[PDB]
């Protein structure tokens, strides 16, 4: 294998083009890389050697609100015409130099795959394509490209796909050029202006008949059904339509029923779709895949479920969020292959009743944003389920006993809900990785029985019920959790014990507990990457002095409404919020100095704090209210109050003292002479508000 | 001055600058700090200098921004909302990946969680992409002599818009009334939104000895 010409051509390629990011990195004329078959993109022929693919295409990852490609930028060399027997060619996702297509591309003579698309090709496209003759996929959409004259195209008789979406579409006759390909299947012609460019019925009259399976017509300004009505010469052969953005505007077509073969239809992102699935479906026995999201059907959903009863045996994936649908979901589990089912933000005013068993091979539910009453329907009817949301509803009644027999559920979300009770299967789950019930009216007390066997759990959120938790001693836990929310909830008497097992947790919020014992000495060292803190409204004392290291993570503690004494402990160089009101710490705050905190909101009333006002809030600039009230201050104010720039409340009062732009409020009553801050980087990028209540 | 502090910021008077290092973690061996020159009326000039490197190569570090403050309306109230962006970059060596983007984010109540966020990206540096759903655009819109490729993407519970320039604009003079009047228009975003935030910054990926100096910013919601 690896005649060396193409080892040579590969080489010179490779030269031109300015990789960053690792890629072609197995590609090198050292002796230890000889062997062409081996290098990454490249494969090779068994008996001959003259390669057959070069396949360097990306991919997109994703973050929060960005993604990224690593795209080769560089020059096209011609030397890939010494390959003379290559017939697959993918360079997708690089964004070469943003020029015309290179010529040389018609004279591979073998070619018979060719995908450009998401590269940042300009210009108009090569006329001499016509010499492209054993083509068969063509990919050359979404570029920067001018498509007007399509001359080129009769001389490619072999294509079964063509691509041609996000350009600068002008070609009036389209219609009659596409038709001249013979064996052409799927089209892809989506983010054209095709809109403005609409088939005449003369022209559709004089053309040929040609198989289509597949249409991608999306972004065009539709907006009504006479603009796209030339689709339906292909009712005899099409099995996928895709028309999603594209500002419909009235009743989907009765026409779209009574196709056979159907099985893919996208209807996403459109206007006024005014009542939604007509009375004309029920006779389409294939559909597999039908999204109408977003669309503002306003449709029943029995009714819809009953105009879909032709598909109950296929129908795998039905998106329907985003709409304004009522009624109650009822039946459900006579869909023998329903998989997905998205319910998102509808007005969805009744019941979640199967009122007959029958087994659902569902994976992916969500019921949120919706007014649903009634319990919960028996959940070991849906053994399948890998995700489950719930919130956000007006659900009642204890969550089912068979809740446990999931086995292979990873979310749980059922916030906002009027639920009642918790079962004890909920520890037999061993797959759940969140488990989310905050803000319901939970009774009873959650014993290890409930917790017995989620050897995978990561989030538990529990907040604001009339809860309790209550583990034996001697309980080894088989979780590591990594956010611990459990506010308002009974914790017990003395400090919890299974957190000495517990390391790795991001947050941790066991505010309003009923922990009425010192500070242990196992709880001497917090994670490093500790995040939120908040243990407020307890009744826990001790020195915290001890218990604060300075992560490099911190953006909340609060530590209020407790019994701690002793120094104050060190600020981290990172937090934010720093509360301590309603505690019984004494001594001077003079170590809010040694290093710089940007902290925006610290509050240290109602304790014994004594002593003089250090001259050093020049390190902390970003504050925004300071609370010293209810001390034992005295001396004179420091000058550097002064330098407070972004100061917005100062509360000094019931003190014993003596002697700044949007600063609000300033209160300095005795002393002998709603607000809202910022807390940026809480839900990643997006910041958060809070709202001070402060007194006067 | 100049601040290197991960949440520090500067409070001017109708301004506020941020540093805005939220995702320092990510990288290794990386620093960065912004700083005000000149403010006269309605215009602010600021500078940020940066280099991260390794980590997390594909994810953004920060979002030094210059954001603008207001009282909050309604989207149907808003009249114009003007705004012109002069701004250089200087980067060097090589492997670099950045951005510079305006970002408005609106929700339904006055002091609520971000539902709706629009970015405007005026240049994207060496891969840098917008979130999207099928990584295709969705919409090609001109706006005042300039292009625009839309993107639809999900944050969360949050849904981003992303209006990426065909060509870098180094010199930008609009009034984005005209993108969210779209928006509402063609893309189904509600016009009873509260509009909340408005401001205009970088998000460096991959960088080495950088520094973006932004000469001239201005915004009015009217
Ligand atoms: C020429 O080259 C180009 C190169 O650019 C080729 O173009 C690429 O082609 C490849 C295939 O060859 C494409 O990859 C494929 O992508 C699809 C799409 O994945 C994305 O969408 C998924 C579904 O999104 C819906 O659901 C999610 C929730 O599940 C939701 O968040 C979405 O918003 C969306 O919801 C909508 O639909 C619902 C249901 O109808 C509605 O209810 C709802 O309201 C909405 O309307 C999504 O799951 C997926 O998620 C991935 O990405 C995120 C973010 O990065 C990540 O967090 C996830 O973990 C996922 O990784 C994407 O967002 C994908 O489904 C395909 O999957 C195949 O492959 C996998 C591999 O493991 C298999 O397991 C699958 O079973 C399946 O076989 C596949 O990955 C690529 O997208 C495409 N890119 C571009 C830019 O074009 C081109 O094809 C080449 N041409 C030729 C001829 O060769
Ligand atoms: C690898 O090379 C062999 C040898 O040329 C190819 O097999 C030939 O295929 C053509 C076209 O079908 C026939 O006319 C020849 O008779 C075949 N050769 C022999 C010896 O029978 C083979 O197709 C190549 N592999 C690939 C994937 O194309
Ligand atoms: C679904 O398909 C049937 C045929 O299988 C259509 O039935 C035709 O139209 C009406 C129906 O009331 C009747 O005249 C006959 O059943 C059929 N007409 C013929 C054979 O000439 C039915 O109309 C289709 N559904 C819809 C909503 O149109
Ligand atoms: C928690 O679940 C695990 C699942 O692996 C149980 O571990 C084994 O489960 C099988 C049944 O599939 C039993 O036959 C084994 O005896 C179990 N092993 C052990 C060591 O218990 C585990 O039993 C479950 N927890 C409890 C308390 O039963
Ligand atoms: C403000 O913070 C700085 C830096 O954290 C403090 O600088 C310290 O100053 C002392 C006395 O000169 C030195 O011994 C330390 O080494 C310095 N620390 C650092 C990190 O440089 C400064 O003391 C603080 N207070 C004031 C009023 O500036
Ligand atoms: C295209 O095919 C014709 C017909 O044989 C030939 O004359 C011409 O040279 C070919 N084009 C190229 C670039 O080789
Ligand atoms: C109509 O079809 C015939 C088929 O023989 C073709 O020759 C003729 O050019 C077509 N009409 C037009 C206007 O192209
Ligand atoms: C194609 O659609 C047109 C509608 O204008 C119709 O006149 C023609 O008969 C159709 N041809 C078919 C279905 O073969
Ligand atoms: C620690 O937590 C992180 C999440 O930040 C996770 O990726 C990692 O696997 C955890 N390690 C252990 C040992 O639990
Ligand atoms: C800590 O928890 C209490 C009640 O659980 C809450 O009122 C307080 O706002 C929390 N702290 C912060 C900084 O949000
Ligand atoms: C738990 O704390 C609340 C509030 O302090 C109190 O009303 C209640 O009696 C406590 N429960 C027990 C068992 O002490
Ligand atoms: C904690 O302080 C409160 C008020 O300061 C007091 O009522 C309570 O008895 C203290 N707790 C203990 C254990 O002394
Ligand atoms: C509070 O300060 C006063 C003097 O300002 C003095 O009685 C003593 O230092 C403190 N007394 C109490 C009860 O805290």
């Amino acid at each position: 294998l690896c005649i060396e010409k193409e080892r040579d051509a590969l080489l010179e390629f490779k030269r031109g083009l300015s990789d960053n990011f690792g890629q072609l990195s197995t590609w090198g004329d050292e002796e230890d890389k000889k062997e062409c078959c081996k290098w990454k993109g490249i494969e090779c022929n068994k008996t001959t050697g003259h390669v057959i693919v070069l396949d360097l295409h990306n991919a997109f990852t994703c973050s929060a609100s960005a993604c990224f490609a690593p795209r080769l930028t560089g020059k096209l060399s011609p030397s890939l015409l010494e390959l003379e027997y290559l017939n697959f060619l993918d360079l997708s996702v690089n964004e070469f130099e943003r020029s015309e297509i290179p010529r040389f591309i018609c004279s591979f003579k073998r070619l018979e795959y060719l995908n450009l698309s998401s590269s940042f090709f300009s210009g108009l496209i090569p006329t001499q394509f016509k010499n492209l003759t054993s083509l068969r996929i063509l990919d050359l959409g979404y570029n920067n490209l001018i498509v007007k004259d399509l001359t080129w195209l009769s001389h490619l008789s072999s294509l079964e796909l063509l691509s041609l979406g996000g350009s600068d579409f002008q070609v009036k006759n389209w219609f009659q050029e596409i038709t001249k390909l013979p064996l052409l299947k799927e089209l892809d012609l989506s983010l054209c202006g095709l809109s403005k460019l609409v088939p005449s019925p003369a022209e559709i009259a004089n053309s040929s008949l040609i198989s289509l399976s597949v249409l991608h017509l999306c972004c065009n300004e539709f907006s009504s059904s006479a603009k796209y009505s030339w689709l339906f010469n292909f009712s005899t052969s099409l099995t996928s339509i895709d028309l999603s953005n594209n500002q419909l505007d009235g009743q989907i077509d009765d026409r779209f029923g009574n196709l056979m073969y159907l099985e893919h239809l996208n209807l996403a992102n459109e206007l006024n779709l005014k009542g939604g699935i007509p009375s004309s479906f029920g006779n389409l026995t294939r559909l597999r895949y039908l999204d109408m999201s977003n669309t503002r059907t306003y449709q029943w959903l029995p009714e819809l479920f009953v105009r879909l009863s032709g598909s109950r045996k296929t129908l795998e994936v039905l998106g329907l969020n985003d709409n304004s649908m009522f009624g109650s979901l009822v039946d459900v589990t006579r869909f023998s292959a329903l998989k997905r089912l998205y319910l998102q933000k509808n007005v969805l005013n009744g019941f979640f009743m199967e009122r007959f068993g029958q087994v659902s091979s569902l994976e992916y539910l969500d019921l949120s944003d919706n007014q649903m009453r009634g319990p919960l329907p028996d959940l070991a009817l849906f053994p399948s389920l890998r995700e489950l949301h719930l919130g956000s509803n007006h659900f009642n009644g204890r969550i089912p006993q068979g809740i446990g027999k999931l086995s292979q559920l990873k979310i749980l979300d059922v916030s906002s809900n009027r639920l009642e009770g918790l079962p004890e299967s909920m520890g037999q789950l061993s797959n759940l990785e969140s488990f989310d019930a905050s803000y319901n009216v939970l009774k009873g007390t959650i014993t290890e029985s409930h917790l017995s066997n989620l050897s995978s759990l990561v989030d538990l959120d529990l907040s604001f019920n009339s809860l309790a938790l209550k583990t034996s001693i001697d309980w080894l836990p088989p979780f590591q959790l990594q956010v611990i929310n459990l506010p308002s909830c009974n914790l017990g008497p003395s400090f919890p014990k299974w957190l000495q097992s517990q390391n790795n947790y991001t947050v941790l919020d066991i505010s309003l507990a009923n922990i009425s014992d010192a500070l242990p000495s196992w709880f001497s060292g917090l994670p490093p990457d500790i995040k939120i803190l908040n243990l407020s409204n307890n009744q826990i004392s001790g020195r915290v002095s001890d218990l604060i290291e300075n992560a490099y993570d911190y953006m909340v503690i609060d530590l209020s409404s407790n019994n701690f004494s002793g120094p104050l402990p060190l600020v981290p160089t990172n937090v934010q919020i720093f509360y301590l009101h309603k505690n019984q710490f004494f001594g001077s705050i003079s170590s809010i100095c040694k290093s710089t905190t940007g902290a925006t909101s610290l509050d240290l009333s109602h304790n014994q704090f004594s002593g003089e006002l250090p001259d050093c809030w020049m390190n902390a600039t970003n504050l925004a209210v300071l609370n010293l009230a209810y001390n034992n201050f005295s001396g004179k104010l420091p000058q550097s109050l002064g330098s407070l720039t972004n100061l917005e409340a100062l509360y000094m009062r019931q003190n014993s003292f003596s002697g700044c732009q949007s600063l609000q409020i300033l209160d300095l009553g005795g002393n002998k002479l709603p607000m809202e801050f910022l807390v940026q980087g809480f839900y990643g990028k997006y910041p958060r508000h809070y709202s001070y209540l402060g007194n006067l | 001055g100049d601040y290197c502090g991960q949440w520090d910021w500067a409070k001017s008077t109708n301004y506020i600058v941020y540093n805005n290092l939220w995702n320092k973690n990510a990288a290794a061996s990386g620093s960065q700090c912004t700083g005000v020159d000149k403010i006269s009326g309605s215009t602010i000039a600021w500078h940020t200098s940066y280099t991260w490197t390794g980590g997390a190569a594909t994810e953004v570090k920060s979002y030094s921004n210059a954001a603008l403050v207001f009282s909050k309306k309604q989207i149907k109230n808003i009249k114009s909302i003007p705004t012109k962006m002069k701004y250089s970059y200087s980067h060097s060596s090589g492997t670099f990946v950045a951005d510079v983007s305006y970002d408005l984010f609106t929700s339904s109540t006055a002091s609520g969680s971000n539902e709706y966020e629009i970015m405007i990206w005026l240049a994207a540096y060496g891969g840098a992409g917008p979130i999207s759903s099928t990584g295709k655009a969705i919409a090609t819109v001109t706006i005042g002599s300039n292009s625009f490729k839309l993107y639809k993407g999900p944050n969360g519970s949050t849904t981003v818009f992303s209006f990426v320039a065909t060509k870098t604009i180094t010199n930008f003079s609009a009034d984005l009334q005209k993108f969210l009047s779209y928006l509402t228009k063609n893309q189904g975003l509600p016009s009873s939104q509260y509009l909340i935030t408005l401001e205009a910054g970088t998000e460096p990926f991959v960088g080495t000895n950088a520094k973006m100096t932004v000469s001239s910013f201005s915004a009015a919601v009217n």
